[PDB]
């Protein structure tokens, strides 16, 4: 028996899929250290690597990658967790290797394929402390073109009144997801700042892993998907809808939280982001 | 202990040896500074960044 791990519930998800949405056609491009492209409760329908010394973006060497797309897009099945968006076209662009780390021109590379194929979202769990103006024109460039671009707020913590939400995150073109728990709060390793957008389930997620297994992860990186996610059923049910208005759909229909520095608008609502009217409930 | 600012500076290997005597099961690894990072939580991982002379370049932390 298929499980539905509690953030797709708790992000109203299954809402979607009972109007019969669920991504279905919509391209999204897990920018990260590839897709198990083996493994039963996953379908990967393309990719590319750009990490010089692993040419294989369908062998995840780091298990991050395949983690992340589960929550995306696991399939609705018979089997293992039920993603947010289970009919998405899913691309691994594997831009970090094994130890979990890329170079900023492999992230800029991944970024360009995206746009260069037409993908409607790209997800980025990952980040750094610094930027690069070249980092900066590529997800500038993919929004321009149209692409929802989602990433991990980051997992610094707190420093005082400081921001501590990293790049691409950071970046006002770019959506920032924070991390929280079942009970809502906020996970004590998220990323702050007036950068912070949303926030989405990181805390326990389980989700798909390398070798035909699943397990439970936290992270902004865990968070982060299910905004990517649930900006692809936005997408299948309203296939015309602009980034922006895919964007602003999100951010005008969460459940607010705590003060925004901690919570950015708080916890998605996609049943809500999905509606023609919008409102925070 | 789950940051250590006082290793900012100093040599990767007195960092690892420091890390070690505080949290003697940390799985540490060693990436270059500037580089961009899986953003998972793992509370056991110091992930230890260095500058091309193999000096830590940012205040090290636990995830
Ligand atoms: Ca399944
Ligand atoms: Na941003």
């Amino acid at each position: 028996a298929q499980s539905v791990p509690y953030g797709v519930s708790q992000i109203k998800a299954p809402a979607l899929h009972s109007q019969g949405y669920t991504g279905s056609n919509v391209k999204v491009a897990v920018i990260d250290s590839g897709i198990d492209s083996s493994h039963p409760d996953l379908k990967v329908a393309g990719g590319a690597s750009m990490v010089p010394s692993e040419t294989n973006p369908f062998q995840d060497n780091n298990s991050h990658g395949t983690h992340v797309a589960g929550t995306v897009a696991a399939l609705n099945n018979s089997i293992g967790v039920l993603g947010v968006a289970p009919s998405a076209s899913l691309y691994a662009v594997k831009v970090l290797g094994a130890d979990g780390s890329g170079q900023y021109s492999w992230i800029i590379n991944g970024i360009e394929w995206a746009i260069a194929n037409n993908m409607d979202v790209i997800n980025m769990s990952l980040g750094g402390p610094s930027g690069s103006a070249a980092l900066k024109a590529a997800v500038d460039k993919a929004v321009a073109s149209g692409v929802v671009v989602v990433a991990a707020a980051g997992n610094e913590g707190t420093s005082g009144s400081s921001s501590t939400v990293g790049y691409p995150g950071k970046y006002p073109s770019v959506i920032a997801v924070g991390a929280v728990d079942s009970s809502n709060q906020r996970a004590s390793f998220s990323s702050v700042g007036p950068e912070l957008d949303v926030m989405a389930p990181g805390v326990s997620i389980q989700s798909t892993l390398p070798g035909n297994k699943y397990g439970a992860y936290n992270g902004t990186s865990m968070a982060s998907p299910h905004v990517a996610g649930a900006a692809a059923l936005i997408l299948s049910k309203h296939p015309n809808w602009t980034n922006t208005q895919v964007r602003s759909s999100l951010e005008n229909t969460t459940t607010k939280l705590g003060d925004s520095f901690y919570y950015g608008k708080g916890l998605i609502n996609v049943q809500a982001a999905a509606q023609h009217h919008h409102h925070h409930h | 202990k789950t940051e250590w600012p006082e290793l900012v500076g100093k040599s990767v290997e007195e960092a690892k040896k420091v890390i070690l005597q505080d949290k003697p099961a940390a799985q540490i690894i060693v990436l270059p500074v500037g580089t961009i990072v899986t953003k998972e939580y793992r509370i056991d991982r110091v992930r230890l960044f260095v500058d091309r002379l193999d000096n830590i370049a940012q205040v090290p932390r636990v995830g």
